[PDB]
């Protein structure tokens, strides 16, 4: 999950040459949905995108402190001054073919956390097995191979 | 590590703020539509130490 | 636009 | 740090204590709250 | 196999509107007063700019996979500039000798208003317009 | 389990990873995202309760749902974005990528259908390729605003013999629609054959867009100069106008309504206002927002987003409420002690002038935030309260 | 903060002034002016609830005290200072947020609710929680490989000391539509 | 966990051939051939290859699931032409194509200095 | 200058002073 | 709680993941799970050959 | 925890590049941009390597065993 | 000279920068995709831990050596593990390498991969090598080490590729553009005003000649002419990064004539 709400499990993992690229050569750790965007409503995800490019192009801790007078206007003006399309978004060639995508994504970084829950510690099967002594239907858990 | 919790057989407790209304507080409230009684005034009296 | 840290260096070049 | 800075309304109910009163400015978090049985229940400190 | 409508038209007014790549025609012919036109053209492919003469084709050639041209020379009815194949949707009977046909070049859709070519046009998935100038 | 469709009977592909791998647009009866949910799998042991899943249960069957008359499923998310944009009169597809896009449906007949354009260069329309994944004997009609037989804005949607004549295809066409592109192949053709069409058109669709691309930027909530100027006036007018009913309230003026206290009829007034502007100051942002808006573009489609998530995030975030009255007085006669006593104004009850790009102010964090926790209460109280309502 | 009209210059600004917090600075690069001596010269107060009941506060100090006697369209929509009658000033606004929603980048460019999703979220996280890890036999651990410092953070963080023990790392993110995976 | 052995990308299988060839039923001398343990890499550099060609009527890929490296190569040609030798040639043209690039890297490699 | 008006940015000497001070748990210890 | 509902033996659970590769009525069982979970095939004249090898 | 060896998104070593990081900063004055410039770190996916990077293990090594 | 023509624009013991041109797209993607994922590098991929006394965990330690760069010039002269015919691993299929490190300074101890040292036998081959770049020579930066503070373990390097293991990754970003001047329309650029002010112009579009308004779409316009940029981890240098990603895509495109052959003989 990002610092915004918006959590999610891995769908797939594509190598270096399966993945959309930028002609300068920077490939995506991670590929979001764009859906997941309108019906939230996190402004603020977007924000600390383009801020975060910026600070890693010039070498800042952006400042993402709530009530400032910093603007989305403001840091755009800079990620231009670095020569990226104001906005963040950047045109992408497909890993496939290495023909260009239409559209132009939005790239660059977000800081995302991993969450303490593994699918290897949720997967769960069970074809028989213990029974409690009272009831003599199936225990309860993963851990008591509960049904 | 800032501290602020207990160490109890082994495992670190934190004590969890408690909520309440005050005591010695006068407060006056509009009784039920059936009620017999229109309004009432509370006091919580206790000792404070 | 980014956090000011240079006041190890701004408060001792001042002071 | 939350944890230690963490609070607890015992009710019990759906009612009035679970809104983010006007009172609660700069002493509690308008933001941090669980959901379900402990929403607005359980507030955390500024 | 032969032609079914041969005219010549003027362009009154090409509209993009939220289209990048298209433009509605608006023709009117040359020769019968009678007859109308609208059509949409890739513009990408053949431009079009308002006061144009083109000649409008309706054929019926020239089940069939489709075959890249790469057979060097080939009999097409190739004697045209942009060249598109559709089917046709509605026949509007709009008044007394007065009819519409109703053609969709794969969502390009097509209105030629006229009286005369009863004997020439049909509800025919076969039908491909042909434009030259 | 609220649903005859909550369980559906499934046909086991055994694959690598740890996950339960379904169909998306099964993803819809089941309620399920993949925020880290869960699902459960029982496997029947007699030949008899194979027969009981398998000619009863099964997601082919359960398509079109007796809850509504209508089909529980229908084509979502990437599919749904993806789809409008294929099927667009701009939308040409060069031969290479055409082939390409033939193979993936399984159900190919191996006839390279004919291009709509064959001299200047053989180019076909999404409409044409997409039309292969729809099966003959599917008739199909559809009107909507101003749709002529030579529809101009590619309004409503045409389909003869299963073949695309006009119309963009979205939620109205190929969604779960009452007259679906689905609950009609459904009907008209077998579950079995529908089912097959889910995955057919989900094929060519995502295939194309996975070349095509998609995505959401900063730059899709920043609204022209000129339309913000507009708002900020909308915003402000509306703000005299509250003044205007404030101050001739205060003058004893202001005739109070039928059935209404002074106080009941001049707030109603305000409320009024200060909806009417956010919901035309939104108005100016959706208008002014091009066909190349990447948000637009997925309310268009009807795969996410509303006017007013546009009209929030670009415009006006608009009037914050707690019990339908704006935000009371907790403090003696003010909401918060940076108001002086007796203020009614916009600003102190909880307006939010802002948008989400723009950024709420401290007053209207706080506003934005009380009104928002009244919205997670209800949410965890209508969950309990419906919990028992299905039940009894 | 106290505001008093106390100077006669000019209108009533506040008590504090720019000397004390040069003499806070001082003791800061020395890592003898602390807390206690803004506290007890009076500059600052301590209110509760049924206090606050009794004052008037200006949000910000400077947007909040001279008088009207251009403005950027990319900034938002702030009110006024009109008040003459201010009687105390907050410190930061953003310190009516508690630890969790302290964290969030831009939390005022949010819908109110996903902010209090995030306050959840940031209890499910990985990192190193202190560095005593390897001494520590605790029932269950997991440390993050390779953390690093957030690239948008708040001013409220250096504080909560994140920037030393951070939650995650900053991955090159694409919002786009690839596979449909 | 559930996870595959990461050289199952590229290392054939018990009874695994590189290719099997099977006729399309659907269409007239067409062809299916399934790679297994390849991917884009050789699969979209053939389809373009394969579609120089003249005598190739039809020429296409897909790589129906992204957990398995193999992709199915569709092949139809004119009457009188094995799609194999189509395919054969489409190889050749590569490998030759190839060659050139090389030798024309090492000519412009052997003449730079830095 | 040496009593002159505070800006916004001042805050923050503020803040990290009274952090300095009482600790992200002063109420627990205090207590 | 024992009786109108029961814990069942036959039963898997896990994470759930979208797929576009899958047909409608499908669902990705992990191999895990299918190795876990079984089916009481009768040994009859049609399956005898099979069966023996999936013993083996 | 330690200079990663090598970028995640692309792959080029990092993890040599530290101490003159270091140095860079401390010695010769230079700002956190010019520096990871200066060592060669061109695109942004390992700018954020270095820059953004905790170095850990300099506390853990504190601890007496 | 014949067909496809190259021309290099810049070079370094690092960086590659060259003009592709009479190529097909295709053709350099698939080239660009070989040059990263399947071109054979030697990496550690066998760590056995004799004694660890750091702050870091056995295995953390054992994933850093693993991505630490070696010696591949010559990988050629060396058996993948799998194909060789000893019992597990030999001189023709592997370099093993020992790492022996001690706090001795009351200061912090750094250990780096100058610290390893081979223990198979080389057979003369330029291979097993940590690959050393820096200033200082030191390498890469393993771990810091204390006082008690010891490490000893030994390295199995092996042949492999990316696909099993990106350690295994000759190649750093492959740099790729073509039609810089949008005159294909492969990209319709998002704007909020102009399309040509907002979005930047590449380095590239100075060797490609603008359109001039006046001119119509060229639909018989074809994709040709790629600007790429190699960068080399060390491994193999970058010359041949582009050398034998041709050959490794060439053994490819063969090895399927050869298998197509073989069909031929039933
Ligand atoms: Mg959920
Ligand atoms: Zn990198
Ligand atoms: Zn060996």
């Amino acid at each position: 999950a990002s610092r915004h709400g918006q959590k999610g499990t891995i769908g797939i993992t594509y190598r270096r040459e399966d993945m959309p690229f930028t002609a300068e050569g920077i490939v995506p750790d991670l590929i979001i949905n764009p859906h997941a965007i309108p019906s939230r409503m996190t402004v603020a995800h977007l924000i600390e995108c383009l801020l975060s490019k910026v600070a890693a192009l010039s070498g800042n801790e952006g400042d993402a402190s709530p009530f400032t007078d910093i603007t989305v206007e403001g840091i755009s003006k800079l990620l231009r001054e670095h020569g990226y399309q104001s906005r963040g978004f950047e045109v992408m060639y497909n890993g496939h073919t290495g023909k260009k995508l239409m559209a132009q994504i939005f790239f660059g970084p977000t800081y995302y956390q991993r969450l303490r829950h593994m699918v290897d510690d949720k997967i769960h099967a069970r074809a028989r097995g213990p029974m409690q002594v009272l009831t003599r239907q199936p225990v309860e858990g993963r851990s008591r191979d509960g049904g | 590590d800032m501290g602020g919790y207990f160490i109890i057989n082994g495992s670190e407790k934190v004590l969890i703020a408690q909520e309440r209304s005050a005591g010695n507080i006068v407060q006056v409230f509009k009784k039920a539509a059936p009620s017999p009684i229109s309004h009432v005034a509370e006091i919580r009296s206790a000792l404070e130490k | 636009f980014i956090k000011r840290d240079r006041m190890r260096r701004n408060f001792l070049r001042m002071r | 740090l939350s944890h230690l800075r963490r609070t607890n309304t015992p009710i019990g109910k759906l009612a009035k204590p679970r809104q983010l009163h006007n009172t609660h400015w700069g002493l509690v978090c308008p933001a941090e709250t669980p959901e379900g049985q402990a929403c607005g229940l359980v507030k955390n400190l500024s | 196999s032969n032609t079914l409508f041969d005219d010549i038209f003027q362009v009154s007014e090409v509209d993009p509107g939220r289209y990048n790549k298209v433009c509605r025609i608006e023709a009117a012919s040359t020769t019968q007063d009678q007859c109308k036109l609208t059509l949409d053209i890739n513009v990408e492919l053949f431009p079009v700019a308002a006061q144009d003469s083109l000649t409008v084709t309706i054929a019926s050639s020239l089940t069939r996979s489709w075959r890249p041209p790469q057979a060097g020379d080939r009999s097409l009815a190739d004697d045209y500039d942009y060249v598109m194949y559709g089917t046709a949707y509605k026949f509007e009977e709009v008044s007394k000798d007065l009819i519409a046909v109703y053609y969709s070049f794969g969502g390009l859709l097509m209105r030629l208003e006229g009286n005369y070519r009863n004997l020439n046009n049909l509800k025919q998935e076969n039908a491909y317009l042909l434009i030259r100038r | 389990s609220l649903h005859k469709m909550s369980m559906m009977a499934h046909r086991v592909k055994v694959i690598p990873y740890s996950t339960f791998r379904l169909n998306l647009s099964v993803t819809s009866p089941y309620n399920a995202d993949f925020d880290g949910d869960e699902m459960n799998l029982h496997v029947p042991q007699s030949e008899e309760t194979r027969a009981e899943l398998s000619q009863l249960c099964a997601v082919p069957l359960q398509i079109v749902s007796p809850q509504s008359n209508k089909p529980c499923m229908g084509i979502v998310q990437d599919t749904l974005c993806g789809i409008r944009k294929l099927t667009l009169r701009d939308t040409f597809i060069e031969l290479d990528q055409v082939l390409n896009m033939l193979y993936w449906v399984p159900d190919w007949d191996g006839v390279i259908p004919t291009p709509a354009i064959i001299k200047p260069k053989p180019l076909w329309s999404g409409k044409q390729i997409l039309s292969v994944a729809i099966p003959n004997g599917i008739h199909l009609q559809r009107f909507d605003e101003g749709t002529t037989l030579l529809s101009p804005k590619d309004n409503g949607m045409l389909i003869i013999d299963g073949q695309i004549i006009f119309g963009v295809v979205e939620k109205k066409t190929v969604g779960s629609s009452n007259g679906g592109l689905i609950h009609v192949v459904t009907r008209e053709k077998g579950p079995q054959v529908c089912a097959k069409l889910f995955g057919n058109i989900q094929k060519v669709v995502n295939f194309w867009l996975l070349h095509n691309g998609f995505s959401t930027g900063i730059g899709d909530t920043i609204a022209d100069g000129p339309t913000m100027r507009e708002i900020t006036e909308t915003i402000a007018e509306a703000k005299k106008k509250v003044l205007d009913v404030t101050k001739e309230a205060q003058a004893n003026l202001l005739t109070a309504k039928h059935g209404m206290t002074l106080r009941e009829s001049f707030e109603d007034n305000v409320v009024r206002f200060l909806n009417e502007a956010r919901d035309k100051a939104g108005r100016l942002a959706e208008v002014n927002l091009k066909d190349l808006n990447n948000v637009k573009q997925m309310v268009m489609a009807g795969s996410k987003g509303s006017f007013i998530n546009i009209a929030q995030m670009s415009a006006c975030v608009g009037q914050q409420s707690v019990e339908g009255k704006r935000i009371a007085f907790g403090f003696v006669d003010r909401t918060l002690p940076h108001f002086s006593k007796d203020d009614y104004s916009p600003e102190s009850k909880g307006f939010v002038e802002n948008s989400y790009l723009r950024g709420l102010t401290p007053q209207e964090f706080f506003f934005h935030a009380m009104g928002g926790r009244e919205g997670l209460i209800d949410t965890a109280v209508k969950t309990a309260e419906t919990g028992y309502i299905q039940r009894r | 903060f106290i505001v008093e009209d106390d100077e006669s210059l000019g209108h009533k600004e506040l008590k504090v002034r720019k000397g004390h917090i040069a003499k806070l600075m001082a003791t800061e690069y020395q890592d003898e002016y602390t807390w206690s001596s803004l506290l007890n010269e009076g500059l600052v107060e301590y209110i509760d609830a049924e206090e606050e009941e009794s004052i008037l506060i200006a949000m910000q100090p400077e947007d909040l005290e001279p008088a009207e006697a251009d403005v950027d369209p990319a900034k938002r929509i702030r009110v006024s200072h009109h008040a003459t009658t201010f009687t105390h000033c907050e410190i930061h606004p953003s310190m009516i947020l508690g630890v969790a929603a302290s964290i969030i980048p831009f939390p005022d460019h949010n819908q109110s609710p996903r902010n209090t999703y995030q306050s959840a979220m940031g209890k499910q996280a990985m990192g190193v929680f202190l560095t005593n890890y390897n001494v520590r036999m605790d029932t269950m651990a997991n440390i993050l490989y390779y953390p690093q410092k957030p690239l948008g953070t708040t001013r409220a963080m250096e504080y909560l000391k994140f920037r030393e023990l951070p939650a995650g790392q900053n991955a090159i993110v694409a919002i786009a539509c690839y596979s449909g995976y | 966990m559930n996870a595959p052995d990461r050289f199952e990308l590229f290392l054939l299988g018990e009874g695994e051939s590189k290719l099997k060839i099977d006729p399309d039923t659907k269409a007239p001398n067409a062809v299916v051939i399934t790679f297994e343990k390849e991917d884009h890499t050789l699969g979209n550099l053939i389809r373009a290859e394969l579609l120089n060609d003249r005598k190739v009527l039809f020429a296409a890929y897909k790589v129906e699931h992204p957990f398995f490296a193999r992709f199915k190569l569709r092949i139809q040609t004119t009457e009188g032409y094995d799609p194999k030798d189509a395919l054969k040639n489409a190889c050749n043209s590569i490998i030759n194509k190839l060659g050139a690039l090389k030798t024309n890297f090492e000519t412009e490699w052997n003449l730079q200095t830095l | 200058d040496e009593s002159a008006p505070i800006t916004a940015e001042d805050s923050w000497a503020v803040i990290s002073a009274f952090f300095r001070e009482k600790g992200l748990v002063s109420q627990q210890l205090d207590s | 709680g024992n009786l109108m509902g029961k814990r069942v033996d036959f039963s898997a659970r896990t994470v759930i993941s979208g797929d576009p590769n899958l047909e409608l009525d499908q669902v990705g069982v992990p191999k895990s799970i299918a190795k876990t979970l079984t089916y009481p095939e009768v040994v009859t004249p049609y399956n005898i050959d099979r069966l023996t090898q999936l013993v083996r | 925890m330690i200079v990663p060896v090598r970028c995640f998104s692309c792959g080029k070593v990092v993890g040599d590049k530290w101490e003159s990081y270091l140095n860079l900063l401390q010695e010769d004055e230079l700002d956190e941009g010019t520096a990871l410039s200066r060592l060669g770190l061109k695109r942004y996916c390992c700018r954020r390597m270095i820059l953004t990077h905790v170095d850990l293990i300099e506390k853990f090594l504190r601890y007496n065993p | 000279e014949e067909g496809p023509q190259v021309k290099i624009r810049e070079a370094s013991k690092d960086n590659v920068d060259f003009i592709l041109s009479n190529v097909d797209l295709a053709m350099a993607n698939s080239l660009r995709r070989v040059m990263i994922a399947e071109i054979p590098t030697l990496a550690i991929d066998s760590v056995e831990v004799e004694t660890n006394t750091t702050v870091l965990a056995d295995e953390f330690i054992a994933h850093r050596l693993g991505l630490i760069p070696l010696q591949s010039m010559d990988i050629e002269q060396l058996e993948y593990s799998r194909d060789c015919f000893c019992e597990d691993h030999c001189d023709k299929c592997s370099v093993v390498l020992t790492l022996q490190a001690f706090g001795e300074s009351e200061s912090t101890t750094n250990v780096y991969s100058k610290d390893l040292v081979i223990v198979s036998n080389l057979m003369g081959r330029n291979i097993g090598h940590p690959i050393i770049q820096d200033k200082e020579g030191n390498g890469v930066l393993i771990c810091k080490l204390r006082k008690g503070q010891e490490l000893k373990l030994t390295c199995v390097a092996k042949k492999g590729i990316a696909k099993e293991h990106a350690k295994w990754g000759p190649a750093a970003a492959i740099e790729f553009e073509y039609d810089p001047w949008n005159k294909l329309k492969h990209t319709d650029y998002w704007y909020e005003q102009d399309s040509a002010k907002e979005w930047p112009q590449s380095k590239n579009c100075e060797y490609e000649d603008p359109p001039n308004e006046g001119d119509p779409f060229d639909y018989k316009a074809q994709a040709d002419t790629f600007y790429m940029n190699v960068e080399s981890v060390g491994s193999i240098p970058v010359d041949q990064v582009v050398v034998r990603g041709i050959d490794t895509l060439q053994k490819k495109v063969a090895s399927i004539l050869l298998a197509l052959t073989q069909m031929d003989q039933d």
